[PDB]
């Protein structure tokens, strides 16, 4: 917790540093909270940035409508 | 006979700064005699640690449940034309690299041993993205996106629906769309100018940040208290005094520090409970006054509710309520019913309004006089049982329709 | 577990101290044990009171939820279930309650072309409760939450204003049902 | 009230509604067009 | 009601305990007394909050 571990796979976060887990470029949905949006899970134990959700882009037209 | 839209902003705190303490580090630090003596008191550290971790979990849940109300991040279209409505002061600007709105930047610029600070799970960027996604969903999809899939609904269509939802029929907006757009732009400009005009506007967030920091302070300041002992230094008493006397002095110091720590834990628990209640109220307002239209009067803004927009704010949130104030009134003379051919007549949805000579029917919130016609009136009973009736004629289209 | 703590005394067992020590020193031993256990009991009472206040707040919220979602229908969005709320079932739970929200969730959206109003014979037309929806050739009205096309008829459309102040209008005829009725 | 076309709206056909009954409906302007 | 309690001291009166007893033990006795009174005030403030 908040220790720059230069005197003790090592990854550095804003909440401290994590030892024993790697980093993933892509983002998954997490269930274990850490802090500063860097979640960890078990697919070995991997650490990744949080998924904000589905990146759904909706269109818009001042002349159009959608009815279910 | 006229309407003026006023924008009112309210501030509700969401989550305060998580705080974790260490028992041996704050109480003893380095003296092993204090560490040996602390075991005589029993389990008075695990309870405090569990309490502070539960508080941190509750605050993380509080700051998660107020913003993560959608499962899809909605993207604002690159075009910024919605029918004359300038929406530039609250949408994110790509020029600033922090993805910050001018309102968000203005409100962010107006907010300033053994005590570690746990950073929140949600920093400013993800909550800014959440507020941007909710703003996009409420500007391009109406209130439908809070129920199921988002449907492409135009902004004039959704504001006409919101006008129809407060009992005003949709025959008043489209005649003066430029006027209402100019009024909305002027309201946004004046609320942007007056948001930072007074330093007491952002009262609650500044108050809770002040209370917290000072709280930690007072907890730090108790280390320099003698507590009835010779000195307030652990190494000074042990290396100078007779060890039976040092036992009593360290016992008094440790029980005073434990009382101070328990008082701080109780104060933090009370503050966290109040913050949780305020976060529940803010979540109710977020799930009601943003994801839909609320018919509760004086619940979101001073006036009839139309829509509201969320803005990200550190450790809190500020709402931008858009109200409906029908100023510049003008009075007339009325009657509860109209007598015609021995039978009473009643308005379907409006009220019979007379300007002195003739009679008209109009809506309950706007002066739009219409001729009395049998299509929007119904008959019931006779003319005798009803009181306050007047004698007048009613227009019927079949009389000129049949002979033509 | 706080009973086994010595609290700085000779021993945690009270009977051993009371049968082992004279009252000149048993007085201060009893005093230390009494004040330690009293402080522990005060902490326990404070935590119990805070937890009971939390339970009272949660129970008041649940009572409001069952009063506004079981005894009736609540029109506000996303209070009882994710979507349009119809009604709910209460269920008995040990030390709690569990609701069964029945939600109305639309699906299978379809693209359509709309217009705010239709101008006909110099006067614009506005619907009672629907919206003008066109599939490409003709124009129909339908409700806001389901697709049900109907012919443009003068009973569900009213006139207001002229054809100039309204913007985004389209040109289409309006079917008057009285004209073929009077022709028979 | 007498069931008329002013307070009723037509939809669908008489083949799918469960529990529908046989009844004629009053229509307005019926002694009006012939007089 | 808690103001007039002995709190494990010799007496509960300031003038009775600051005159008869010697100051090396009267200081400790009045320290225990004011500690108990401060605990009572903290508890009363807790229920008030
Ligand atoms: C809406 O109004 C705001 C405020 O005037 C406009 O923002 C200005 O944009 C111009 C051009 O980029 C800048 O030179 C100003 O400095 C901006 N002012 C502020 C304080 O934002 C915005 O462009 C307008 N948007 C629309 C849609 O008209
Ligand atoms: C509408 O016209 C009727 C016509 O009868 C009025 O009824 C009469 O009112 C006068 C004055 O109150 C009475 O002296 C008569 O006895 C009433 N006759 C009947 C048959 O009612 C009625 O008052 C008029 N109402 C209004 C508001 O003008
Ligand atoms: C839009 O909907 C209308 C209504 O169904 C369609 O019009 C029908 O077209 C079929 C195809 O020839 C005809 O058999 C029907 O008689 C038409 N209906 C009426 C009431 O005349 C129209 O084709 C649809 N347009 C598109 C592009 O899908
Ligand atoms: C840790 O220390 C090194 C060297 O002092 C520094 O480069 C690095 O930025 C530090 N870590 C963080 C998170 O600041
Ligand atoms: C809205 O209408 C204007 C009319 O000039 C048009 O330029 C703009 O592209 C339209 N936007 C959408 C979303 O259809
Ligand atoms: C209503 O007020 C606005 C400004 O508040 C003004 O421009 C307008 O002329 C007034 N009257 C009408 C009928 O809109
Ligand atoms: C009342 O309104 C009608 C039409 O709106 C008008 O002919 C009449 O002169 C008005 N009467 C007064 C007293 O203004
Ligand atoms: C409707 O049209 C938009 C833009 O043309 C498109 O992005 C969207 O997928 C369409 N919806 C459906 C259901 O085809």
């Amino acid at each position: 917790q908040g220790v720059n571990c230069t005197e003790v796979n090592v990854f550095q976060t804003r909440a401290g540093c994590l030892i024993g887990a790697e980093y993933v470029n892509n983002s998954y949905e997490c269930d274990i909270p850490i802090g500063a949006g860097i979640c960890a899970s078990y697919q070995s134990i991997i650490a990744y940035t949080m998924s904000l959700g589905a990146e759904n882009s909706v269109a818009y037209s001042n002349n159009s409508i959608a009815i279910p | 006979t006229n309407f003026t839209i006023s924008v009112t902003t309210e501030i509700l705190p969401v989550s305060m700064t998580k705080t974790s303490v260490d028992c041996t580090m704050y109480i003893c630090g380095d003296s092993t005699e204090c560490s040996n003596l602390l075991l005589q008191y029993g389990s008075f550290c695990t309870q405090l640690k569990r309490a502070l971790t539960g508080i941190a979990v509750e605050q993380d849940k509080n700051t998660q449940e107020v913003f993560a109300q959608v499962k899809q991040i909605y993207k604002t279209p690159p075009i910024k034309y919605f029918g004359g409505f300038n929406f530039s002061q609250i949408l994110p600007d790509p020029s600033k690299p922090s993805k910050r709105s001018p309102i968000e930047d203005l409100l962010f610029n107006k907010v300033t041993n053994g005590l570690t600070v746990l950073p929140p799970l949600l920093t400013d960027e993800m909550i800014a993205q959440y507020t941007s996604a909710l703003l996009a969903g409420t500007i391009t999809s109406g209130w439908t996106f809070g129920a199921g899939p988002a449907l492409q609904i135009p902004f004039p269509m959704q504001m006409a629906y919101r006008f129809n939802g407060i009992g005003v029929t949709q025959n008043v907006l489209y005649e003066n769309q430029k006027l209402i757009a100019n009024q909305f732009n002027s309201a946004i400009g004046k609320i942007q100018d007056s948001l930072s005009s007074t330093p007491s506007a952002l009262g609650k967030l500044q108050d809770v940040v002040n209370h917290n920091a000072q709280a930690l302070n007072t907890l730090v300041k108790q280390l320099s208290s003698k507590f009835g002992a010779i000195s307030s230094v652990l190494n000074d008493i042990l290396s100078r005094l007779d060890p039976p006397e040092a036992e009593v002095q360290i016992d008094r110091l440790i029980t005073g520090r434990l009382q101070s720590l328990q008082t701080y834990v109780t104060q933090q628990l009370i503050r966290a409970a109040e913050i949780r209640a305020s976060a529940n109220l803010a979540a109710t307002k977020m799930s009601e006054c943003v994801l839909g239209q609320s018919k509760r009067v004086d619940f979101c803004g001073k006036g009839y509710h139309l829509m509201s927009f969320p803005q990200s704010a550190p450790h809190g949130v500020v709402f931008l309520h858009v109200t409906y104030v029908p100023a510049q009134e003008k009075n007339f003379t009325t009657a509860p019913a109209i007598c015609h051919d021995g039978k009473a007549h009643f308005p379907r949805e409006g009220v019979f309004v007379s300007n002195g000579t003739h009679w008209f029917v109009t809506q309950r919130n706007f002066y739009e006089p219409q001729i009395i016609t049998t299509d929007n009136t119904f008959v019931s009973g006779n003319c005798d049982v009803v009181i306050g009736i007047v004698n007048n004629t009613v227009y019927d289209p079949l009389q000129p329709e049949l002979d033509s």
